[PDB]
C-alpha cells in the first residue's frame, strides 16, 4: 500500500486514495481466526 | 522484514508511472462533485 | 539559587520576547 | 540533508543512508521521500543564499531547543 497511495495519489485525488487504501486493512474474521491484512489486497471489494 | 520493495527499487517503479502519465498528458480523475450530471446515472448502475 | 534565578529570569523574558517574532538580534 | 549540495550531484545512495542514520526514520518514510521527492520536490533551481542562511539559523534554534527540552 505504501506504493499504492502513492501510484494513486498519480492518477486520483487524494481523498478517494485514502480511502482505498485504509478500505483494505479492515480485519478478516473466518469463524475463530482473525488477522489485520496489511500486506496483500483483498478482491472482494468491488473497485479491486 | 517490513516492506519488502526498498527505496531504490520504488524509485525505478515510480518513475515510470510519472513518466508514462506525463507523456500522456493524463489529467488526475477529481473528486466527484457535490453538484454533478451523471450522479443519479452512476446511483443507478452501481446499486441494480 | 538567586543566579539561578537571575538566569531563570532572562530566560522566561527571553522566550516571551521569542514569541513576539511574527530576526538576527532574535537569532543571536 | 535535503539541501546539501554534496549528495545533489546524482544517483547517490548517499540520500537514503543519511536518513536513515542522521535524521532517524524507518522505510515506510523512505519510500515517500523518494515518491513524493519526485512528484513535487524540484532540483532545478537551488536555493537563494538567504534562504539557505535563515533556513541553517532555524535549524539550529530548533535542534537547540529541542536539546534544551530532552
Amino acid at each position: 500500500f505504501t506504493l499504492l497511495n502513492r501510484l494513486l495519489r498519480l492518477i486520483v485525488d487524494p481523498n478517494i486514495a485514502d480511502y482505498i487504501t485504509a478500505k483494505n486493512n479492515v480485519v478478516i474474521n473466518f469463524k475463530d481466526m482473525s488477522h489485520v491484512n496489511k500486506y496483500g489486497l483483498i478482491r472482494g471489494l468491488k473497485f479491486a | 522484514n517490513g516492506p519488502e520493495i526498498t527505496p531504490e527499487e520504488a524509485t525505478t517503479i515510480f518513475s515510470v508511472m510519472v513518466e508514462w502519465l506525463e507523456s500522456r498528458s493524463f489529467s488526475p480523475i477529481p473528486f466527484p462533485p457535490l453538484t454533478y450530471k451523471n450522479d443519479t446515472k452512476i446511483l443507478v448502475l452501481a446499486l441494480e | 539559587e538567586k543566579f539561578n534565578p537571575f538566569e531563570i529570569l532572562p530566560e522566561s523574558i527571553e522566550l516571551f520576547r521569542t514569541l513576539a517574532l511574527i530576526s538576527l538580534s532574535e537569532t543571536a | 540533508i535535503l539541501e546539501n549540495e554534496n549528495y545533489s550531484k546524482n544517483e547517490s545512495d548517499e540520500l537514503f543512508f543519511h536518513l536513515e542514520n542522521k535524521a532517524k526514520l524507518t522505510r515506510e518514510q523512505i519510500l515517500v521521500l523518494t515518491m513524493s521527492m519526485k512528484t513535487s520536490f524540484k532540483n532545478k533551481e537551488p536555493l537563494d543564499i538567504k534562504t539557505r542562511t535563515q533556513i541553517l539559523e532555524a535549524n539550529s534554534i530548533l535542534e537547540n531547543l529541542w536539546k534544551l527540552q530532552e
